[PDB]
């Protein structure tokens, strides 16, 4: 998955977008609005939770996002991209007792939090070391359109690996750089190091680098071009791997690789291609959506959402016209050429 | 094969006092859900779901799962078929992994059930319990049999839990020594 949190010029708006990378077989999609009346505690004297209203991109039978991307009635927007763990010595921190699975921790944090600090505080309890993500918590309550950096509370970054959760308020960095990009690589060097990413940088190079991987590089190059909602959609849909030098995989033959874009299209990689590691192969996997919100849109519990693999500069994905026609995809459109829609 | 729109409510019967699904909108119900399927046109379905605050939140969570299941049955079936149907199925090779995973998931689920019992006043564990009730109601409903638990309940490790833990499994797999 890719995410981008973009401060518009003049702080005019704060756009938050996430693009799920997933197996194409997962493309039965539901955008869900829950309007609940849960209380913080087991007694009726307990206040209603902060996160009783929530809209999120989801899937059938999936009682959380999975993407993740949520707009909460507490004014928070929560999203993640997955970092995982490549250090086998951390797996001993994955235990059946004392570990609440990530999806529940996510739902619980979403429900109880009124701000980024408390979301991080709730979520990190009983860290399971599973679904190891970088979470971004945008608190739109701390966002003043046109206002200068408030110093804190707008952006909280949380990174989880087994046995370790690191949390920082990254508002200052957001306001300074004007963006926060996420692309499956931990930002915290302690998390990057503890999860064995240095060895993969050493073995494979920039692809595993926080700052030099293709998506980091494309975001560094192109993020400022996100000047509005459609420009955000466009960068989040971005794949022009045949022509973009940033999409070049030097250890690959051929060199253009459809994985190396904001919205991956692994399906477009040749099957007989030579690739240094599995991510870069031909796969029924890539970016399968974009969801975007803004200060005003979040306020109205609303998003721009586009479903399906990117077709801006790549041929539209079509199951029957793909190496993957035989894969089970019941209920799914054959051809994926859907435009963003306001939801709702 | 989902309809454009489906609306279901789960009522608690004054007398019975049993939960029963009804078609349509009933804001007297514990919960109601509305699925609009626009997948063919937009690549999205849309669900909205409300629970009634005049019932306690346990019943609401359970009912929330129930109503979601009832308006999205076909989508659930198809998603299950597309994604996790075979995962640790009757014929798995990785019986070592799958048995470890079942053990892990059962122990995990039991640990949370135990924590909920040991901590009836906990906000945290309360929120966990609501999340699991919603899961339970979703599965119960899909199965066509509503049993609202007032105390501890069992979640099938490889039932609808499987749809929730896909991201968790990415790490459970290597942690439980699955090959790759
Ligand atoms: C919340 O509400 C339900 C419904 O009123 C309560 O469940 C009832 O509990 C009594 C005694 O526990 C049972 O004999 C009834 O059969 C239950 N009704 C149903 C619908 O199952 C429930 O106890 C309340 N609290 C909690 C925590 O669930
Ligand atoms: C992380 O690892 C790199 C490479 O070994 C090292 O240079 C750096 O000091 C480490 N940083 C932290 C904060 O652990
Ligand atoms: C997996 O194998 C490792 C050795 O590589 C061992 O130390 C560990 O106990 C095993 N973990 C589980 C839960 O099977
Ligand atoms: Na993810």
């Amino acid at each position: 998955c890719s995410a981008l949190i973009k401060l518009l010029p003049g702080g005019h708006d704060l756009l938050v977008a996430h693009n799920t990378w997933n197996s194409y077989q997962n493309m039965l999609r539901i955008i869900k609005k829950y309007r609940l009346q849960f209380r913080e505690g087991p007694q009726e004297e307990y206040p209603l939770v902060a996160g009783n209203n929530l809209v999120f991109s989801s899937y059938p039978g999936t009682i959380f996002s999975g993407d993740d991307f949520y707009i909460l009635g507490s004014g928070l927007v929560t999203l993640e991209t997955t970092i995982g763990n490549k250090n086998p010595a951390l797996w001993k921190y994955v235990q059946p007792q004392g570990c609440v699975l990530e999806w529940i921790r996510n739902v619980v944090a979403n429900r109880l939090a009124l701000d980024g600090a408390t979301w991080a505080d709730v979520f990190k309890r009983f860290n399971s070391g599973t679904y190891n993500n970088q979470w971004m918590i945008v608190d739109y309550k701390a966002f003043l359109p046109n206002g200068p950096s408030p110093g804190s509370r707008v952006l909280t970054i949380l990174e989880q690996i087994p046995g370790m959760v690191v949390v920082a308020d990254k508002t200052a960095e957001l306001y300074k750089t004007t963006y926060w990009a996420s692309y499956n690589i931990p930002y915290f060097e302690t998390v990057f190091n503890a999860s064995g990413l240095q060895a993969l940088v050493a073995q494979y190079g920039d692809w595993f680098s926080y700052t030099k991987n293709p998506r980091a590089k494309i975001f560094q190059r192109d993020q400022s071009l996100v000047e509005d909602m459609d420009a955000m959609v466009r960068l989040m849909r971005y794949n022009d791997f045949l022509h973009d030098p940033l999409s070049l995989c030097e250890a690959c033959n051929p060199k253009p690789n459809a994985e190396n874009a904001i919205s991956a299209r692994s399906d477009l990689n040749p099957a007989n291609g030579s690739y240094p590691f599995q991510a870069l192969h031909q796969r029924a996997h890539g970016g399968i959506d974009v969801k975007v919100t803004s200060f005003t849109l979040a306020k109205y519990m609303s998003m721009l959402a586009a479903s399906g693999p990117t077709w801006d500069q790549c041929p539209p994905f079509q199951w029957s016209k793909s190496p993957f026609h035989s894969m089970l995809h019941m209920g799914q459109p054959d051809l994926w050429m859907f435009s963003p829609i306001r939801v709702p | 094969d989902p309809p454009v729109s489906r609306t279901r409510s789960l009522l608690l019967d004054a007398a019975s006092g049993q939960l029963r699904l009804e078609d349509g909108f009933h804001p007297d119900a514990v919960a109601w859900a509305n699925l609009t399927n626009a997948i063919r046109e937009t690549g999205w379905a849309y669900l909205d779901l409300s629970t009634n605050g005049r019932y306690n939140d346990s019943l609401q969570a359970y009912a929330a799962g129930v109503v979601e299941a009832s308006v999205s049955e076909e989508l659930i079936y198809m998603h299950w078929m597309n994604t996790v149907v075979n995962y640790c199925g009757p014929f798995e090779y990785e019986v070592g992994y799958c048995e470890k995973l079942k053990n892990f998931l059962e122990a995990n689920l039991e640990w949370m059930q135990r924590e909920m019992e040991l901590n009836p006043d906990s906000p945290y564990w309360h929120q966990v319990r609501l999340t699991l009730l919603q899961l339970k109601g979703l599965e119960d409903s899909y199965e066509g049999r509503l049993t609202f638990p007032t105390g501890r309940f069992t979640i099938k490790p490889l039932g609808f839990l499987l749809l929730q833990i896909s991201g968790d499994l990415e790490d459970l797999e290597p942690a439980l020594n699955k090959t790759n």
